[PDB]
């Protein structure tokens, strides 16, 4: 079990932890999260009291260093930085374990959620779509673009998601333009999965960090990409028959895990209709179209 | 984005476009088969490509034989349009090439800019304008080249016949589209006011009686006389 040290908390700000979160006061004696299960990435995350506006926060893994988080009153926010000094960290660690100022990362023994929302999540493949190679955690935020947003500005605080088109040279072989345009499994299968992801399980972290990026910062290009590429599955007439079973699973879980109250925002009608009911997937999703269809019976 | 009543204009200026219409690409008889179940029997259709601004028609003929062991053929009708259009462009020379293409409907926007996506620089457009060019099969010389078709095969017309030498494309196309609303209203009326003066004929390269000024002034006013009636008769008004 790991621990994240906060040097102060100077601004009433929730706090979240993965699917958790706690409202902390300001000036009150909170100095971090302890218990963090190790495994796993995590996800640390902020919303001022003052300024709901930007959600933003900071993916790492503790097995590949110390991390704890300061607060900038300059810019004005929460930040996770690195402590090299393994003994410093750990002595400032046992001080705030010694006198309770932690909160607990609360899991459940029962509960894998965490590990169905980030099965196939590792923090190599998100420093690739969150490029700041001096650290080794990744901050993403509500505003953030995508890559693919700015070729429809800044660069540096892009989110480089790979780029699914279904009305691209890409995605369609000259040729076999309706073949592909409506059976898409040669750009799931040959383009995306042999050509750019090099298998299933990088395409799925992929996946599962968009549609995280989405619920936790309403992160508005994450939860176009997390769409896209279930739409490109749902749309391949061939697909491997652990993927589509993985996939149910996948997105049972985070239909299970999302806010009742931001289905509307961050669910596309059209994509998860067409996905369930029309596709060639529409019988080989069984979890996810009975949650869909029990917890969200407008949408469809 | 759309073409409406608004941007009408916009058909007549110099940039090169062109109207698409695929209403009769897929074209059937329906009928009782020996035990009494409905199949259909493909007959030839045609692509509708049209410049507005100069009159050409390219109508590209669509043999019977495409269907031939094929699915889902009104789905395939859009793409072999799109495939069709994508290659006619191909064939012209750069300078020649549309600006724009203008499907008359809006289920051919994907095939066709699916197919043109090699021209990124050729804007596919609707269309919110009602365009009677399902009614192309009613002119005379052109239902005959496509229903005599025995293979695949290009045919090029002027669809305003010689009339630019007197009028604008603007006139014309309203001339053109007048003719066109009141043959697929009513074709035998329309024909009839066509080709009742045996004195005016339709010349061996035209497609249209060779009517004067004032002739077409007459013939003008029964088509619009005769779409009112139709609607008339249609909704008894
Ligand atoms: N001095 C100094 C800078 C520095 O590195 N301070 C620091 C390092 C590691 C953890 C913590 C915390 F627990 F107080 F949050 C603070």
């Amino acid at each position: 079990m790991n621990t994240v040290p906060f040097t102060s908390a100077p601004i009433e700000v929730t706090i979240g932890i993965d699917q958790y979160s706690f409202n902390v006061k300001e000036n009150q004696p909170f100095h971090g999260i302890k218990d963090i299960p190790i495994g796993h990435v995590h996800v640390i995350h902020f919303q001022h009291a003052d300024n709901s506006s930007m959600r933003y926060g900071y993916w790492f893994d503790c097995r590949m260093g110390n991390f704890y988080i300061q607060y900038d009153p300059k810019d004005g926010l929460y930040k996770m930085m690195e402590e090299r000094d393994g003994a410093k960290f750990e002595n400032i660690v046992h001080n705030f374990k010694e006198r309770q100022m932690m909160v607990s990362y609360p899991k459940i023994d029962e509960d894998d959620t965490w590990y169905n929302l980030t099965e196939f999540v590792q923090m190599d493949k998100i420093r690739k779509i969150v490029r700041k190679d001096e650290n080794q955690f990744s901050y993403v935020d509500s505003s953030m673009t995508t890559v693919q947003e700015n070729e429809l500005s800044d660069p540096a605080h892009s989110l480089n998601y790979t780029v699914i088109n279904f009305k691209s040279r890409e995605a369609i072989r000259p040729g076999h333009e309706m073949e592909d345009f409506l059976d898409k499994s040669y750009y799931l299968n040959t383009v995306m999965l042999q050509g750019i992801f090099k298998n299933s399980s990088n395409y799925f972290g992929e996946l599962q960090f968009a549609f995280l990026n989405a619920m936790f910062f309403g992160n508005y290009g994450s939860s176009l990409q997390w769409h896209a590429m279930i739409e490109l599955i749902c749309s391949s007439a061939t697909v491997p028959k652990h993927m589509l079973d993985k996939l149910d699973e996948i997105l049972y879980y985070q239909i299970k895990t999302l806010p009742e109250q931001y289905s509307d925002i961050l669910l596309n009608e059209r994509v998860w209709n067409i996905c369930l009911y029309s596709s060639f997937q529409k019988n080989s999703l069984h979890n996810t179209e009975k949650i869909m269809e029990n917890k969200y019976p407008e949408l469809l | 984005g759309a073409m409406n009543s608004s941007n009408y204009a916009e058909l007549f200026n110099n940039d090169i476009k062109l109207f698409v219409d695929d209403t009769n690409v897929y074209r059937v008889t329906v009928h009782k088969t020996f035990e009494g179940n409905v199949a259909t029997k493909a007959i030839n259709g045609c692509i509708f490509t049209l410049n507005p601004k100069t009159g050409h028609l390219f109508l590209k003929i669509i043999h019977t034989s495409v269907w031939a062991g094929q699915k889902r053929l009104s789905q395939l009708a859009k793409w072999k349009t799109a495939e069709e259009v994508s290659a006619l462009v191909r064939s012209l020379p750069k300078e020649e090439q549309p600006k724009q293409i203008i499907v008359t409907r809006k289920a051919m926007l994907d095939p066709l800019e699916v197919h043109m996506l090699d021209f990124p620089n050729i804007a596919i457009r609707p269309t919110e304008l009602r365009l009677p060019f399902s009614a192309a099969m009613s002119i005379d010389k052109l239902s005959d080249v496509v229903m005599k078709a025995t293979e695949p095969q290009m045919v090029l017309f002027n669809i305003y016949d010689d009339w630019l030498d007197r009028i604008s494309s603007y006139t014309a196309f309203s001339r053109l589209t007048l003719l066109l609303r009141a043959l697929k209203t009513n074709e035998e009326s329309a024909k009839m006011i066509l080709l009742s003066d045996p004195t005016i004929t339709i010349k061996s390269y035209h497609l249209w009686p060779s009517f004067t000024d004032e002739q077409w002034i007459t013939i003008e006013s029964q088509m619009r006389d005769l779409i009112l009636t139709e609607y008339g008769r249609k909704y008894n008004v």
